RNA sequence: AGUUACUAAGGGCUUAUGGUGGAUGCCUUGGCACUAAUAGGCGAUGAAGGACGUGUUAACCUGCGAUAAGCUUC
RNA sequence: GCGAAACAGUACCGUGAGGGAAAGGUGAAAAGAACCCAGAGAUGGGAGUGAAAUAGAUUCUGAAACCAUAUGCCUACAACGUGUCAGAGCACAUUAAUGUGUGAUGGCGUGCGUUUUGAAGUAUGAGCCGGCGAGUUAUGAUAGCAAGCGUUAGUUAACCA
RNA sequence: AGGGGUGAAAUUCCAAUCGAAAUCCGUGAUAGCUGGUUCUCGUCGAAAUAGCUUUAAGGCUAGCGUGAGAUCACAAAUAAG
RNA sequence: UUCUCGCAGUCAGACAGUGGGGGAUAAGCUUCAUUGUCAAGAGGGGAAGAGCCCAGAUCAUUAAAUAAGGUCCCCAAAAUA
RNA sequence: UUGUGGUAGACGAGCGUUGUAUUGGAGUUGAAGUCAAAGCGUGAGCAUUGGUGGAUCCAAUACAAGUGAGAAUGCCGGCAUGAGUAACGCUUGGGAGUGAGAAUCUCCCAAACCGAUUGACUAAGGUUUCCUGGACCAGGGUCGUCCUUCCAGGGUUAGUC
C-alpha cells in the first residue's frame, strides 16, 4: 500500500502562502520565506496587541494634560482631585470629551477645582 | 595572453590603402568601410594631383602605391590614369573623390561607404 | 571575486533600466518616398540629386 | 477587435528581443514598419516579418481597415531552451543553454481596447458573485 | 515672501492573462509476490549463444536458413 | 513496479573485467487541416472536418519556482530581517461582512533549523520550486488496559478435512 | 601482475590513481563520532550531581521528572515555643 | 517530598550576592558550600546587555490601581519649602 | 474553588492520506484533478460558488498501513542570480555572380604566412570521413545560399604491389 503524497503538501503550504499575501517579492512567492514571515508577523501582532493598549493611553494622557495646561491646572493635580471628588471617568473619554465637547469637559475642570471633595 | 594576431600594423595599414586606391582608380567605386574610406581619400587625392604634369619622375613616384588589379596591370593603370582619369582633373581644386555613408552591414553593424571619383 | 548574496529581481531590473534603445533618426527619400536613415543613401542609389549606385 | 500572428522557437533570445519589441508598441502600423526596417538588430528582421503577416490577415482575414491599426502588444515570451555541453579547462564541463523565443504581435483597430478586456474580467468576477447568491437562495429556500 | 500637484528613467503591492515546466489526478499489450497442476533439461544425429544471409518490402524489429517471411503430411 | 511498459543490458563510459540511464496517453473515428492571405520556406491567420481545434501531430489533465503584459494605489532628502499596531488620501464593490486593493505618516521591531552555559551571528546547513527521502517485520520476555473460560482450572502446536 | 612485478633507489613506475593497482563479491563491514528524523491540541515537567568504569565526547546504579496504586496521621511541609 | 510498579531524560553548565581554597585580595580565571536567575522564561528598569532589580505571559478589550524605576525636550508623568 | 510560560522527557485526546468490508448517495443536466474569491473552525483542517477538466467519486462505522516533509555540503527534474558579463582557442582588400537575405558561398585579381614545410608518397590508426547533386531540423563558439553535418546515388579491378 504505496500511500502517495499530492493535494495534502499543497494545500497546507498554499495555507502559509494566502496569509503572507502582500510582501516583497519572495516573501510573498516561496512557501518557506513565506511561513517565517507570517510567524514572524504573529509575534509582532501579539506584541502590538500589548503595546497598542499602552501607547493609547499615554497619548490620552498627553492630550489630556495638554488641556489642562490652558487653563493652568496640571495633571498630576487634576487625576488627584477627581479621586477626591469620587469621579470616575476614563482618560480616554476625558480627551474625548476636551475634543468633542469643549464646554462640558469645562464643566467638569470646574467641578473639580474647588468644590468641597465628597 | 599570447600567440595573438599580427594585428593592424602600419605595414598592413598601407598595404590596405594601396589596394582600396588602385582598385578606385581601376573601377571608380568602392564599397568598403566608413573609417578606410575616409583614410583612402587621403592618399587617391595626392596621387591625382601628383599625376598631373606626366613626366617620368611622376611615374617613379606613383609606382610605390599603385598595385595589380583584374581589369588593369600596374603598368596599363598607369596609362589609364595619367591619360584617362588625372587629365580630367586639371583645374579642379581638390576634392576629387567622395564618400558617403550607405546602410549598416547584416553581419557586423558597421556603418558602409561608397568612395566614388567626382565628376 | 563572486556575490556572496544572491541579487533579487528587482536590482536586476533597475540596472536594465540604462538598457533601453533609441530610436535612429529616420527621414523621406526626396525621389521615391521611402524612409531611409538620415545622412545616408536611399535604396536607390540616390543621395540629394546624386545618382549614387545603380538602383537596387 | 485584436488580430494577431505567433511564431514558436525563434532562435533570438527574449532578453535581446523585447528590446527591440519596445520600440513598436503603441506604434501606428506605417511607423512602426519604417522604425523596424533601419534598426541594426538581428532582432528586426524577424519582428517585421511577424508584423507583416499579422497586418496582411487583419486586412484580410478579420476585415480591418488598415489605417487604424496600431501594435497592441508586441511580447517575446520564453521558448523551450537546448542543452549543450561545453568542454572546459582541466577536464570540467558546463551546461550552454541555447533559448529561444515565442515571439507574438497583435495590433487592434479601436484605441480603448484595454477597456473590453477588463470589462471581460469585471463579467467573470459578476458571475461568480452570482452564482453565489443563487446558491444562497437556494439553501435558504430549503 | 508662505503652503502648494501633476514626473516615473525604473521599481513595489493586488488582480487578470500569455509563455517555459511536467507536479497532482485518471489509465496501462508492463512489473512483483504467490496458488493449483505440468515438467525438471539440451548436445558429436552438432547443443546454449552469436555472425551472415533471405522480401515484389528503405532501415530497424520479428520469422526463417541456399527448400531461407517458408516445404510435406494428418 | 524487474536496471529495462519504447528496439534495455540499448545509447553511453572504460584497454579490459566492469559500470549503466532517460523516455507512455491526439481524437469515437485521421475525418491529420483541401483551399485563400503574408512569408523564401518552415510557420502563422482564416476556411473545412469534428461535440470540443485554447483536443493540431509541441498532440489527456497542466501546479509551483521562473519570464513578460495590463486596470487600480504608492514610490526620486531617503538609513530599510522589509513586518506589526495606528493612520490620511486615492480606486472599487464582496462567500454583506464594524467590506476590499494600495499605503503619505507615527510608535515598536537584529530570520528559520542545528549544536551549545551562551548564536542577529564575524559558528554552522539550505539559491528557488516540485516529487522522493529516516521507528518496520518475524520470533520470544515483561508491564498497562480489555474480553473469553474458571477453581482438579486455562489453552492447544504440528498435522488432517 | 598486486601481502606481486620493475626499479643506475625518489616510496620510482605498474593505463591522467600506488606506504601498495582497477573492478566485483563478503557488504546494507563497523563508527561510544558529525548531520537528518515528516500532523495538531491539552496536563505535568527536569538535570548538567555522587560512586564505579583502559573510564573522562560513552555506559550502569543512585539523585531530580512523569503515569498508576497505596498510606489520613502516628507521613510530609509552613510558623511559634 | 513516604512506599510499590511502568517509561524516561540528565553525567560539557553560566553569571550575581555571601564564606573560603589555588592565583598576585588579577582575570568574563579555576575549584568548593549556600542563596537566586538563565538554561527551559516573555514583560518593565538598566541607552543598547541570557545570569543584576521589579515579577511570572490562557485569549481578546484604544478600561482602572500599582512594583522596580522615573516626571525640561527626545519620552508617559511635579510641584511647593 | 484552585489553576492554564516551557526545552529533554512522561501521559491523554484528536486531524489528515491510500485501500478493504458493510451500509446509503452523487455523477456527460458534468466526478476526480486544477486555479481564483472579500467563507467556517481552538488546532491539525473543512466547506460554497465560478472558470478549466472530461469519468469516477462521496458520507458513516470498523479494519490494515510504503500514512503526514523545510532543512541530512540529501537524490532527480525544472528554473533563477552572476549577466547579456568573461570568452569566441595564430591569416587581408576589392571586382563580378548566385541567392528572399552575403565581411563569411563561387570565380578572378592581388595581399600575407609555410617552404627540412602548412609541400608530396606511404606504414599504424580511423572506417566511408572519398566523388556528384540537393538541404540548411540539429552540429559549426558569429553568419551562411556553405560545410569533414544530413539526404539520394555512386566509388576501391593484381600470376609480378
Ligand atoms: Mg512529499
Ligand atoms: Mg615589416
Ligand atoms: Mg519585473
Ligand atoms: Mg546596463
Ligand atoms: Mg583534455
Ligand atoms: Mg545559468
Ligand atoms: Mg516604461
Ligand atoms: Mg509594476
Ligand atoms: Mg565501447
Ligand atoms: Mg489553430
Ligand atoms: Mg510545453
Ligand atoms: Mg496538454
Ligand atoms: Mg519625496
Ligand atoms: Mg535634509
Ligand atoms: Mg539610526
Ligand atoms: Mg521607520
Ligand atoms: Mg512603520
Ligand atoms: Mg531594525
Ligand atoms: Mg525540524
Ligand atoms: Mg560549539
Ligand atoms: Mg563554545
Ligand atoms: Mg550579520
Ligand atoms: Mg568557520
Ligand atoms: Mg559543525
Ligand atoms: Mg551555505
Ligand atoms: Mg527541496
Ligand atoms: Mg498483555
Ligand atoms: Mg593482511
Ligand atoms: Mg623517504
Ligand atoms: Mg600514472
Ligand atoms: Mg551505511
Ligand atoms: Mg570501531
Ligand atoms: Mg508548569
Ligand atoms: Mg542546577
Ligand atoms: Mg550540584
Ligand atoms: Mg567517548
Ligand atoms: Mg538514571
Ligand atoms: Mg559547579
Ligand atoms: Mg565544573
Ligand atoms: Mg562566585
Ligand atoms: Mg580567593
Ligand atoms: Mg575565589
Ligand atoms: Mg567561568
Ligand atoms: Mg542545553
Ligand atoms: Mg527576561
Ligand atoms: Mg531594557
Ligand atoms: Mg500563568
Ligand atoms: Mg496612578
Ligand atoms: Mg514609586
Ligand atoms: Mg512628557
Ligand atoms: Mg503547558
Ligand atoms: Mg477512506
Ligand atoms: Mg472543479
Ligand atoms: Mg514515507
Ligand atoms: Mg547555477
Ligand atoms: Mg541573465
Ligand atoms: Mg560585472
Ligand atoms: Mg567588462
Ligand atoms: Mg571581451
Ligand atoms: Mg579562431
Ligand atoms: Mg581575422
Ligand atoms: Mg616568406
Ligand atoms: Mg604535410
Ligand atoms: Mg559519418
Ligand atoms: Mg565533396
Ligand atoms: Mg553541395
Ligand atoms: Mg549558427
Ligand atoms: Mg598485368
Ligand atoms: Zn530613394
Amino acid at each position: 500500500m504505496r500511500i502517495k503524497g499530492g493535494k495534502q503538501t499543497r494545500v497546507r503550504r498554499k495555507k502559509w502562502l494566502k496569509q503572507a499575501s502582500g510582501s516583497f517579492g519572495t516573501r510573498h512567492a516561496s512557501y518557506k520565506v513565506a511561513k517565517q514571515t507570517v510567524i514572524q508577523a504573529a509575534k509582532y501582532a501579539y506584541r502590538d496587541r500589548r503595546n497598542k493598549k499602552r501607547d493609547f493611553r499615554s497619548l490620552w494622557i498627553l492630550r489630556l494634560n495638554a488641556a489642562l495646561r490652558e487653563q493652568g491646572m496640571t495633571y498630576s493635580v487634576f487625576i488627584n482631585l477627581l479621586k477626591k471628588h469620587n469621579i470616575e471617568i476614563n482618560r480616554k473619554v476625558l480627551s474625548e470629551l476636551a475634543i468633542k465637547e469643549p464646554s462640558k469637559f469645562n464643566l467638569i475642570v470646574q467641578k473639580v477645582k474647588s468644590e468641597q471633595p465628597k | 595572453s599570447y600567440i595573438n594576431k599580427p594585428g593592424k600594423t602600419s605595414a598592413w595599414r598601407v598595404m590596405t590603402v594601396r589596394q582600396q586606391v588602385s582598385a578606385v582608380l581601376a573601377y571608380g567605386k568602392i564599397e568598403t568601410t566608413l573609417k578606410k574610406a575616409k583614410n583612402t581619400q587621403k592618399r587617391l587625392d595626392k596621387l591625382i594631383t601628383l599625376a598631373k604634369v606626366d613626366n617620368f619622375n611622376n611615374r617613379r613616384q606613383v609606382k610605390k602605391w599603385l598595385l595589380n588589379t583584374n581589369l588593369f596591370d600596374v603598368d596599363q593603370l598607369m596609362d589609364h590614369l595619367f591619360s584617362k582619369v588625372a587629365p580630367k582633373y586639371e583645374k579642379t581644386p581638390g576634392g576629387y573623390s567622395r564618400v558617403l555613408k550607405l546602410g549598416p552591414r547584416r553581419g557586423d553593424a558597421t556603418e558602409m561607404a561608397i568612395l566614388q571619383l567626382t565628376d | 571575486a563572486v556575490q556572496q548574496r544572491r541579487s533579487s529581481k528587482h536590482r536586476r531590473d533597475k540596472r536594465r533600466s540604462h538598457d533601453a534603445l533609441t530610436a535612429q533618426a529616420l527621414s523621406v527619400c526626396q525621389k521615391c518616398g521611402k524612409k531611409k536613415l538620415f545622412h545616408r543613401v536611399c535604396s536607390c542609389g540616390m543621395y540629394g540629386d546624386l545618382r549614387v549606385k545603380k538602383a537596387y | 477587435m485584436i488580430a494577431f500572428a505567433k511564431q514558436f522557437r525563434v532562435r533570438i533570445s527574449p532578453q535581446k528581443a523585447r528590446l527591440v519589441c519596445q520600440l513598436i508598441v503603441g506604434k501606428k502600423t506605417a511607423d512602426a514598419q519604417n522604425i523596424l526596417s533601419n534598426t541594426p538588430k538581428k532582432a528586426a528582421t524577424l519582428i517585421a516579418k511577424l508584423l507583416n503577416s499579422a497586418i496582411a490577415n487583419a486586412t484580410n482575414n478579420h476585415g480591418m481597415n488598415g489605417d487604424a491599426l496600431y501594435v497592441f502588444e508586441c511580447v517575446a515570451n520564453q521558448g523551450p531552451s537546448m542543452k549543450r555541453t561545453i568542454p572546459r579547462a582541466k577536464g570540467s564541463s558546463n551546461m550552454i543553454t541555447k533559448r529561444s523565443s515565442n515571439l507574438v504581435v497583435k495590433l487592434s483597430d479601436n484605441p480603448n481596447e484595454r477597456q473590453e478586456l477588463i470589462k471581460q474580467q469585471k463579467a467573470l468576477v459578476k458571475k461568480r458573485v452570482e452564482g453565489q447568491q443563487k446558491a444562497k437562495m437556494a439553501r435558504q429556500k430549503a
